[PDB]
């Protein structure tokens, strides 16, 4: 194939170059589990008993017994795929482009396939990490002109059925209300006998910057970060708390746990970008190549995520 | 008035967002390409790029040239221009187009989204009758009088 | 089965898709392995 | 179309309501870690307490007689279960199976404990119970002796189940 | 109960009415061995002469345009394609995927051959057709030129299906 194929062969020298997502940071190793398939739906089946009476006294003969029930629930997860397509010149025309500092038509905006394989790769890695985030793909700052998705597709800012706090725009400077409601939503979360677990907190850089300020008359040798790890420790059973900054995020904090049992991400084994056989090739130097991506994986229990919005108008 | 800036920049690019970073004038051709897209070139008269373009006929000595024009006398789109050799790629009015075009200096708060467009004697797509077109986005400024729309030309109309 | 290792040789694009999953799911748990919080 | 999905979305709501455990898709899992009052279900088949010698016998039924005493209806075909009470009662059908059609019971002449459905949320504990026309249990003329241990509670909007315990006619 | 089953059982079916491939399962095979006439079907997708050059576009949609005419509506999310005709034509629906809820579109620009969905049962082979509001084919302001090759033929009470050829717009 290597012998045949150029361009499999340049992607795989030029694959250990791509960076790895940033989406790991913010999932334990055990929560993630790879999945076989590109597109469609999974279910998952979850079973659990339940005591259905008092238990019985072994004494003397009875052969009347209390019992034990069961029951399960079904989930399922809906994924997709997509494509992009890019330009880039032929292998037998690079050299006649080549230049002693670089290789490419600068004038028209045309790469070697590896480069332009390298810098598409990295370009779609970052709408990935967009999506698990935020559970939304746009490519408009403004954040408009989404494109529609499937239903039971859900990321961590868009989960239904999660605690979602609102901080009124005039305290939008005010660390402490902004406390108060993270309070509030730290007491509606509902971890059930999971709760000796981890936790995870994502903050955006603006509210990252307030965090660090000295704990408020004024005091010392505390900060408002050191507050909040004090705060959701005292519901997670004095377990580890870790904090993140993400760019993405927009006067928006996160928290979820980092238990397996409440929250898994089961993406798809062709989640990363994958180049496609299908090469367009015409009788000018001007080649086309695509890469596949899949979408999809994220499973949640009801009521285990806290979002805190600070309206910043 | 160029695909490419002709004054250099002082500065490097800073590659971290991802988002808002194609509404630069170098990007050609067309948001969706079909593979199965219909592309011609030609020699170029003035600058026609991200402009509607008609054929001009000359004394006769010189085969014919692409000039920037519409109206009755619409040929097709240009969609890039090669510098060195002065070669205009012009898809033609029968195929269907998707792309960032330029749009006319007047009245461009009033596009939006939905909005039908119609190419003027300059090529350049203006609110509205013989040539189906619709605009898909607002107004982009690049410059203090350059303006660029996203745009779908599907042919004409009756 | 992955593109880390030189003697590999697909045969195929099929076995060179497998390869490029194994390749990322092995650096997805070399990243875990030398990750500290 | 939309207005046809909404529509056949209520009927598939009307339709799974009167279901033993209806199948669904739902979007996460919730979430039940407390242990207690985890049993009181529609779905929680058989009895309380069930022991090894207890008579059950599976029989075709006419509508859906799930939790309901029933009673035999002859009517060619053989004979049927229909959920019934009064003098007619002939057993209490404590579990159902929709794809053969066939429901188990549990004949009169063998003492239960299980829940039961109820007519209404009119009925405490240490009250005397009769099987309706519709095979529900409403407070008390009592042809059998059954009696309430705890009170109706409703997950639906007309689902109430009631823990009863029957132990056979009276005289 | 029952009353619920007959009203599911009619929701499905008006539902999968509008519906390319509804999924029926059937007590026992048909027979279709004949090789005439088995191309007049709501599910035959795509067109009769399909060339290799053709551009087919994917766009999300809202409602049910397969087989219709569709115009482009833009709303926040993307733009869409909605049945309609008029002046509003942007292309002609030829498949869609219902789990993607995708709509492929041959664009006005492209020529077409094939079967579409008409008014009713009054349209005859050399006739000039006009796309509605609805997106669908009605008997002759024919700003496009579309020639009827067939008779309307009926599968159901609204569905007629007419081989068509569109072929651009008119002057």
């Amino acid at each position: 194939l290597f012998d045949e194929n150029y361009y499999a062969k340049a992607v795989a020298n030029i694959i250990g170059e791509v960076k790895d997502p940033i989406m790991y940071k913010w999932f334990s190793p055990d929560q993630i589990e790879d999945v076989d398939l590109q597109m469609g739906y999974q279910k998952t089946v979850k079973w659990d008993a339940f005591l259905n009476a008092n238990p019985t006294t072994i004494a003397n003969e009875v052969n009347t017994i209390s019992t034990i029930g069961f029951s399960s629930e079904v989930v399922r997860l809906n994924y997709l795929k997509l494509q992009y397509k890019f330009r880039h010149l032929k292998q037998t025309s690079e050299k006649f482009y080549t230049s002693d500092s670089y290789i490419g038509d600068i004038n028209n905006n045309l790469l070697p396939f590896a480069q332009a394989y390298k810098l598409a790769s990295s370009e779609i890695i970052k709408l990935i990490n967009h999506f698990v985030l935020t559970g939304t793909v746009s490519i408009q700052k403004d954040g408009k002109n989404q494109k529609r998705l499937l239903p039971n597709m859900y990321g961590l800012l868009n989960m239904p059925e999660q605690i979602k706090e609102e901080v009124a725009s005039g305290d939008k400077d005010k660390m402490d209300k902004i406390f108060e409601k993270i309070e509030a939503g730290l007491s509606k979360l509902e971890l059930g006998d999971e709760f000796s677990t981890p936790m995870m907190v994502i903050v955006d850089p603006a509210t990252s910057l307030k965090l660090v300020k000295p704990y408020a008359a004024a005091s010392s040798c505390e900060k408002w970060e050191d507050v909040l790890i004090q705060t959701i420790k005292a519901i997670n059973n004095r377990e580890d708390v870790y904090i993140e900054t993400s760019n993405l995020l927009k006067h928006k904090i996160l928290i979820y746990p980092l238990n397996s049992e409440l929250i898994k991400f089961k993406p798809s084994k062709y989640m990363l970008p994958t180049p496609n056989e299908q090469v367009d090739k015409d009788s000018t130097d001007v080649a086309h190549s695509y890469i596949d991506f899949v979408l999809g994986g994220l499973l949640a229990t009801r009521k285990t995520i806290l979002q805190v919005n600070i309206k910043q108008s | 008035l160029m695909k490419n800036p002709q004054q250099d920049s002082g500065l490097l690019s800073n590659s971290i967002d991802f988002r808002d970073q194609n509404l630069i004038f170098s990007n050609s051709g067309g948001v969706c390409t079909s593979s199965k897209d219909k592309i011609e070139n030609y020699p170029a008269k003035g600058y026609p790029y991200k402009r509607g373009v008609k054929l001009s006929f000359g004394d006769g000595t010189t085969e014919l040239e692409v000039e920037a024009g519409g109206g009755d006398d619409l040929y097709g789109v240009c969609s890039d221009i090669d510098e060195f050799s002065g070669m205009a790629t012009v898809i033609p009015i029968t195929n269907n187009f998707t792309g960032y075009l330029t749009l006319k200096k007047d009245g461009q708060n009033g596009v939006n989204p939905g909005d039908k467009l119609n190419f003027n004697q300059h090529g350049e797509l203006e609110k509205v009758k013989s040539v189906n077109a619709i605009a898909l986005s607002k107004a982009h400024k690049l410059t203090e009088d350059l303006f660029i729309v996203l745009a779908s030309v599907f042919g004409n109309r009756a | 089965a992955s593109l880390l290792d030189s003697n590999f040789v697909p045969i195929n694009f099929t076995e060179f898709v497998q390869a490029i999953s194994n390749t990322y799911k092995q650096r997805r748990i070399q990243f875990y392995e030398n990750l500290k919080r | 179309t939309t207005q046809l999905v909404k529509e056949y979305q209520e009927k598939r709501s009307k339709l799974e309501k009167f279901m033993k455990n209806p199948q669904h898709d739902a979007s996460l899992l919730s979430n039940s870690n407390e242990f207690r009052d985890k049993n009181v279900e529609f779905f929680a088949s058989g009895g309380t307490r069930t022991s090894k010698f207890d008579k059950l016998e599976n029989h075709p039924f006419l509508g859906y007689p799930y939790k309901r005493g029933v009673k035999r209806v002859i009517q060619h075909y053989e004979p049927h279960v229909e959920a019934g009470g009064g003098e007619d009662l002939y057993g209490i059908c404590i579990d159902i199976d929709e794809f053969s059609k066939t429901a188990t019971i549990v004949p009169i002449t063998n003492n239960f404990e299980g829940y039961l459905v109820a007519k209404d949320s009119t009925v405490k504990v240490k009250d005397k119970l009769i099987f309706n026309k519709d095979g529900a249990l409403e407070k008390v003329k009592a042809t059998i002796n059954a009696t309430a241990l705890t009170d109706a509670k409703q997950i639906s909007n007309e689902v109430y189940l009631v823990k009863v315990a029957v132990f056979g006619n009276k005289a």
